[PDB]
């Protein structure tokens, strides 16, 4: 059933910008939806989400440019050491000149960087680039 | 294609969704306040009945349910608008 | 049927299980739903139909068993024949 | 889709936004906790209470017109009834499987759905033990269940 | 003359005093009476708005919110045209309690209930300003810095009432709360 509610909307939001579809909603929403989308709007990677708010919920509607290959979503939460940030960068973005690790830590939800300028560790989410 | 304004869908095209499927979700269903000939008292019949709604006064039986809405009796009236 | 007002009568009314209480009740005169069963042997039925009739009382025969009234009253067991006191908000009572 | 069947359907109830009372009503939280009162006491469940209210009588919503939704009505006052009303539905349903098993012990379709019903009757019990409307005790058990009803 | 139906802790005079004197003005009334007894406010506010015409905003109890609904239109009506040059809109005092975190533990401290937690408050304090407009569903934008701004679909039904205000309850959260927002007036189903 619905066991994680990123991978159900960014299955959903890759998967249209394969299509080239101008924008779409994403059917559960959560705050980690939330928290993460807004991530991705700083980078550029998608335009300005529109929350709707079903009362019970949540949908959003993503405004999505062109410029979203690809994000994805790391399927057990693991615990990311500081240390390993590394070897996970290179094995899962395709340069080291952009791509966006987005995970959770200490002090937020946030891309790869941000998690190294504060020097935390944390559990991995996802990644696009 | 390419450009459905999905936040601001113009009202025919939720009308022609179900119920869930829809922006926001709400029902397609309605209350009627209902006349019937004998007595003048309104009963607030909710148009998908389930049950027999009968009479605040006594002898006569408004709705037979079915399917989807209720089967109303013969030659009684209806008021939809609210809300 | 009477099986889904008799066991809202035990839970709220009141009655008196199998003979001879029963038969007080209706020698009382306060009893007015005696439930036979079928296999109350034929004289208990006549006796107490004829022993009700005259106290003008209905009186029912339940296509049961004994058992099938027992389980019905949620009693656990046996009963032949009952009379119902009082009802609860059940209309077992015409 | 489903506990026990292929059918993947979905018809459902579905609420709009908007729950504040719909002023048609009268009533107010008291005259619909004297009304669901007076049902109760007559003997029916409080799924059938929220149904007579709705159709013939005025209240989308219990819930919405008092503060708290219809078991909590009946159990605060002691109307509720002793198992709840949405497990001895499936017992009450096994006890007529049981039956007509017990006179035609052919029919191997009822032998799911006995089965099934005695899962879909233990899975339900067992988290009513954990949410501790049942004592850590009670079972089913064929012979005293048919009393249970 | 001022004290007598604001009691809190909270006196300081200033308007608190000319408002409430107004309601015991209220009382001087046929049928706008008796049912004004046993209400009581709490605490008031002056506050300004971007177009310059600033607004009263009135706190009540809570419980007696409910009765407050009875009478707001037909009290603002009134005490808006006395106390002129302003808007008047009625709110309920909610407290809004704190988060326990680890960090602010669990000592001991009854629960924390729903209705009394943070997004609750600023929600009911929609449903407090728009009494006669009524919420028919919220969208929430996300401009491109992050700047989260709300937007209200009331309903139709006292549009008239509330059409002239709206800029106020623009300018009414962001003190209360600290929330951007505006109100739009659209279609039914
Ligand atoms: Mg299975």
């Amino acid at each position: 059933v619905r066991m994680n509610v990123l991978a159900d909307a960014l299955k959903s939001i890759n998967n249209a910008e394969k299509r080239g579809k101008r924008q779409v909603l994403i059917r559960p929403c959560s705050k980690v939806i939330v928290r993460f989308l807004t991530v991705m709007m700083k980078h550029g990677y998608i335009g300005e989400f529109e929350i709707i708010d079903d009362h019970r919920a949540g949908k959003i509607v993503v405004n999505l440019t062109g410029r979203l290959n690809k994000c994805g979503v790391i399927s057990p939460r693991f615990d990311v050491q500081l240390k390993d940030l590394e070897k996970w960068q290179n094995n899962l973005l395709p340069s080291r000149q952009f791509g966006f690790i987005v995970l959770t830590t200490s002090a937020g939800i946030m891309d790869h960087e941000e998690a190294r300028r504060k020097h935390t560790g944390g559990k991995i989410l996802g990644f696009f680039f | 294609p390419l450009a459905k304004d999905l936040l601001h869908p113009s009202p025919e095209e939720e009308k022609r969704k179900h119920k869930k499927k829809r922006l926001v979700q709400s029902p397609n269903s309605y209350f009627m306040d209902v006349k019937c000939p004998g007595c003048y008292k309104i009963t607030t019949v909710f148009s998908h009945a389930q049950t027999v709604v009968l009479c605040v006064g006594c002898s006569t039986v408004l709705c037979q349910p079915t399917g989807g809405k209720a089967r109303l009796t013969e030659g009684c009236s209806f008021r939809r608008k609210q809300h | 049927s009477i099986n889904s007002r008799l066991q809202l009568v035990m839970k709220s009314g009141k009655y008196v299980l199998g003979y001879k209480q029963t038969l007080k009740m209706i020698r009382q005169g306060k009893a007015k739903l005696v439930i036979l069963a079928n296999n109350c042997p034929a004289l208990r039925k006549s006796e107490i139909e004829y022993y009700a009739m005259l106290a003008k009382t209905g009186v029912h025969h339940y296509s049961g068993n004994n058992i099938e009234l027992g389980t019905a009253c949620g009693k656990y067991y046996r009963v032949c024949t009952l009379a119902i006191i009082d009802p609860g908000d059940s209309d077992i009572i015409r | 889709g489903r506990m026990h069947a292929p059918g993947k359907g979905l018809s459902q109830s579905a609420l709009p936004y908007r729950r504040s009372v719909p002023t048609w009503l009268k009533l107010t939280s008291d005259d619909v906790k004297e009304q669901i009162y007076k049902l109760a006491k007559k003997g029916l469940t409080p799924s059938q209470i929220g149904v007579i209210l709705r159709d013939s009588h005025g209240v989308a919503q219990v819930r919405f017109v008092t503060g708290n939704k219809i078991l909590r009505i009946l159990k605060s006052k002691g109307l509720a009834p002793d198992l709840p009303e949405d497990l001895y539905h499936l017992i009450k349903k096994a006890v007529a499987v049981r039956k007509h098993l017990e006179r035609n012990r052919k029919d191997k379709d009822a032998k799911f759905r006995l089965i099934l019903i005695e899962s879909r009757i233990h899975r339900l019990a067992r988290y009513y033990k954990t949410k501790r409307v049942l004592p850590p005790n009670w079972k089913y058990e064929s012979s005293t269940a048919s009393a249970l009803v | 003359s001022a004290k007598i139906v604001k009691p809190n802790g909270e006196k300081p005079d200033e308007f608190e005093s000319g408002i409430s004197q107004a309601l015991l003005e209220l009382e001087m009334n046929s049928d706008l009476k008796a049912q004004l007894r046993e209400l009581n406010i709490t605490a008031a506010k002056e506050i300004e708005v971007g177009g310059g015409r600033k607004a009263i905003i009135i706190f009540v109890p809570v419980p007696q919110l409910k009765s407050f609904q009875k009478i707001q239109v037909r009290l603002v009506r009134e005490l808006e045209k006395k106390f002129s040059g302003k808007h008047v809109v009625f709110i309920a005092q909610r407290r809004i309690l704190p988060k326990p975190t680890r960090k602010s533990r669990t000592k001991n401290k009854q629960k924390r209930p729903r209705s009394r937690t943070l997004t609750a408050v600023h929600d009911a304090i929609l449903e407090d300003l728009v009494f006669p407009s009524e919420i028919v569903g919220k969208r929430i934008r996300v401009k491109l810095d992050g700047s989260r701004l709300i937007k209200v679909h009331l309903d139709k039904a006292q549009q008239n009432n509330v059409e002239h205000k709206v800029e106020t309850f623009s300018g009414v959260y962001k003190k209360l709360t600290g929330k951007d927002v505006n109100f739009e007036f659209p279609e039914f189903q």
